[PDB]
RNA sequence: GCUUUACUGCAGGCUGUCGCUGAGGACUCUCACUCCGGGAGGAGGACACCGAUAGCCGGGCA
RNA sequence: ACUCGUACGGUCACUGAAUCCUGCCCAGUGCAGGUAUCUGAACACCUCGUACAAGAGGACGAAGGACCUGUCAACGGCGGG
RNA sequence: AAACAUCUCAGUAUCGGGAGGAACAGAAAACGCAAUGUGAUGUCGUUAGUAACCGCGAGUGAACGCGAUACAGCCCAAACC
């Protein structure tokens, strides 16, 4: 039968219907209110967090981070420039806003590894997003057969070289074949071509 | 007054000092920053790629 | 080109920061929870240097000691009230509401306990005109019709200092030593003095300016000078 | 120069001298879907847009003709080289 | 380097549209949002701000 | 930043003490205001098109412009016969 | 590019952040010699200056496959407990 986590599943789906329509509407305002990154003893998206490798346990950590919406906030040229690249307006970031979410949080949590992150929401200026962290010092994750892995040497500051899930969809590294010709092992091998 | 030697004179302001972290006479003791290592400015050590050769 | 002295000013440099530290008071309307009990005597008159006019010395009832924004026939030893139910004389601060109409008024409030904003430079006053339960009419030493909440509160009478724009400067040492105490840089070089580096105006190998004067409110910063969205200039017509 | 409406001459698709009626060139509709139309969107961006930041050109003091000949019989139509004139008028 | 009704663009300003954004071609409201007020609370209010896009002006700048 | 500031303010410009004065011109340019009508982008909406889409047309029409007015101690002008 | 704006120099120089002894990648929502076919990923050789791009100017520029190197394949979320 039906998961009880099935229906936080469907009740995301429309985040703008329903009763999470309302729920929405409260919580914003409180997260408004919040700073930048916020650490939350539970998950919004129980479903989301288990599924991404979530667990109720010792060492695993949640945080609330929100980024402002948008393009790039870039400087106008102060030296000569080809008409090319004389823009500011319409330049955007190439990593998106989950990526730069992932890594405030880390930032915050020195110690902590980023192990996946999910949406949850956004209003008309910011988006938030939940990221989970591991402790990966801690003996309840070093002896978990399912997190452990997240302990190895090779694995620190995994989110600033984008070992992270949004970091290798947003390296263009989804699809094993056709369009991945210059992002497959790595932009950097590829000369930055994508 | 002539910008060269006449000018010269007044020049007994100390700026530069031998730096507590690096051993280098750039420590701007009134900026309380060396010029050399960035002592005072960065935990990180002063460094940068254009002090030697593009492929080098 | 290089940036104008327009844009030099933005940056808040000392130049042309005013010597805050050097000011005294930041001449604000009491906070009374309600009732109107508040009241206190005028300790001493002083001048203020942000402002070039009296400032009163007051002390309060609940022993707080506070400059205020000194209106005309004030002095030593008067009692001053501050209240719903403050009496109706010179020196005295009560909602608009609370004031007969007619009577001079300064020191107005633009939001109901924001301290007071308008009228408060030398010999000005506003005039309470037309009341109302929800609107009190004010008009403003500019001649502007301000509709105003009847709960902002104003002081009655004209600010101190009256007629100090009749004396001419007379000579550059005493505008030197006024602009000294804002925050204004002075002199002024004219643009059309300039190189064309400088100002819109500057260049030439005679001083005038290049295109007209008249500047759309469009216009912007580096170029917005001379005549700003001008409706009309000159004084024939 | 004034031209007749409607003449006899040699029609290459039926091979053999027919009555022609000669008409003006109208312009066609543009689809806007033309591998230029698309490349047009595609290069154009931020600064300059290269070949597609061009203006157009002037003009020529007098213009070719630019006809149709209609075929009597058959119907369908041939084209000739035109040739310079100041105006071109029909006749009948 | 400088100028401009040189070419081409880039900021910026104004303007429409979309999102934030809700209840009942002109109108009411409050609950988001904004500001004032220590607070109770008041003003403002689906506008403004912010994000996006479109047209105009645009030697301020390249 | 201006601003511990509030139009007797402070910003942006021109002229450059006092004294006698400062004429005529709003066509062009600038700025500002108005505007029946004309012009005026995108989204949404309608039509055609396409089992969808590209795309073509239409309706509505903001600022801006046309048009009208104001203004020269705005840029400037003050001749020939 | 015998000017120059797209293009080129070049995702180069330089800048910010960070890992290891190596990094990264990696067990197909693949390929598409279209098959009755191949079978994780890097890398080397080749495919090829080919396809593709481009004031279709100057220039730019892959991949599938093939031959080699080394080979390795697994764990959750959920269902039911
Ligand atoms: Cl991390
Ligand atoms: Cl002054
Ligand atoms: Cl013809
Ligand atoms: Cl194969
Ligand atoms: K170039
Ligand atoms: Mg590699
Ligand atoms: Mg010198
Ligand atoms: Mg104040
Ligand atoms: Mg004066
Ligand atoms: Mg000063
Ligand atoms: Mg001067
Ligand atoms: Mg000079
Ligand atoms: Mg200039
Ligand atoms: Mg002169
Ligand atoms: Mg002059
Ligand atoms: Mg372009
Ligand atoms: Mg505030
Ligand atoms: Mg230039
Ligand atoms: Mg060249
Ligand atoms: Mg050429
Ligand atoms: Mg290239
Ligand atoms: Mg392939
Ligand atoms: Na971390
Ligand atoms: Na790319
Ligand atoms: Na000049
Ligand atoms: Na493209
Ligand atoms: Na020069
Ligand atoms: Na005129
Ligand atoms: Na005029
Ligand atoms: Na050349
Ligand atoms: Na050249
Ligand atoms: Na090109
Ligand atoms: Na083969």
């Amino acid at each position: 039968a039906r998961s009880a986590y099935s229906y936080i599943r469907d009740a995301w789906e429309n985040p703008g219907d329903g009763q999470l329509a309302e729920l929405q509407w409260q919580r914003q305002q409180e997260w408004r209110n919040e700073g930048a990154v916020e650490r939350i003893e539970r998950p919004t998206r129980l479903d989301k967090a288990r599924s991404q490798g979530y667990k109720a346990k010792q060492g695993v950590i949640v945080a609330r981070v929100s980024v402002r919406k948008g393009s790039a906030r870039k400087r106008r040229h102060k030296a000569g420039r080809r008409s090319k690249r004389q823009g500011v307006t319409r330049i955007t970031r190439r990593k998106d806003i989950q990526r730069v979410a992932e890594e405030r949080a880390s930032r915050t949590f020195p110690n902590l590894r980023v192990l996946n992150s999910y949406s949850v929401g956004q209003d008309g200026r910011q988006k938030w997003h939940e990221v989970i962290l591991i402790d990966p010092n801690h003996p309840a994750i070093q002896n978990d057969d399912d997190l452990s892995w997240i302990c190895a040497d090779d694995q620190a500051d995994r989110v600033f070289r984008g070992l992270t899930g949004a970091g290798r969809r947003n390296r263009g590294l989804s699809g094993k074949g056709k369009g991945s010709e210059k992002t497959r092992p790595s932009l950097r091998s590829n000369g930055g071509k994508a | 007054t002539g910008a060269g030697t006449p000018s010269q004179g007044k020049k007994n302001t100390t700026t530069h000092t031998k730096c507590r972290r690096c051993g280098e006479k750039s420590y701007h003791t009134k900026k309380k920053v060396c010029s050399s290592c960035g002592f005072g400015k960065s935990a990180k050590r002063r460094d940068y790629e254009w002090q030697s050769k593009a492929g080098e | 080109g290089r940036r104008i002295q327009g844009q030099r000013r933005g940056r808040g440099t000392s130049t042309f920061r005013a010597p805050s530290h050097r000011y005294k008071a930041d001449l604000e309307h009491r906070k009374v929870e309600d009732g109107d009990v508040i009241a206190g005597t005028v300790v001493d008159i002083e001048h203020d240097p942000a402002r070039s006019a009296p400032v009163a010395a007051v002390e309060f009832e609940d022993g707080d000691r506070r400059l205020i924004l000194a209106p005309e026939g004030v002095g030593v030893g008067d009692e001053l009230q501050v209240g719903v139910s403050a009496e109706i004389a010179p020196g005295n601060t009560l909602p608009l509401a609370e004031i007969p109409e007619g009577v001079p008024v300064c020191n107005v409030e633009s939001s109901p306990g924001d301290g007071g904003k308008f009228a408060r430079a030398s010999g000005v006053n506003a005039q309470l005109l037309t009341h109302d339960r929800n609107v009190a009419v004010v008009k403003l030493p500019s001649g502007e019709m301000k509709r105003l909440d009847p709960q902002c509160r104003a002081t009655i009478g004209v600010v101190a200092g009256g007629g100090r724009t009749d004396k001419p400067f007379v000579k550059a040492g005493n505008k030197h030593h006024k602009m000294k105490a804002r925050g204004t840089k002075w002199p002024n070089v004219r643009g059309v003095a300039m190189n064309a580096v400088d100002h819109p105006f500057g260049g030439g190998g005679r001083q005038h300016p290049g295109k007209p004067k008249s500047i759309s409110r469009n216009a912007p910063p580096g170029r917005k000078v001379g005549d700003i969205a001008s409706k009309r200039t000159g004084r024939g017509g | 120069m004034q031209m007749p409406r409607r003449f006899n001459t040699y029609c290459p698709h039926c091979n053999e001298h027919q009555e022609h009626e000669v008409e003006k060139v109208r312009s066609g509709r543009q689809t806007g879907m033309k591998w230029i139309d698309r490349q047009r969107e595609r290069n154009s961006g931020i600064g300059n847009d290269g070949k597609f930041s061009k203006v157009p050109g002037g003009d020529k003091p007098t213009k070719k003709t630019d006809l149709k000949y209609r075929c009597g019989e058959c119907g369908k139509a041939h084209l000739r080289e035109g040739w310079r004139a100041g105006r071109l008028e029909f006749q009948e």
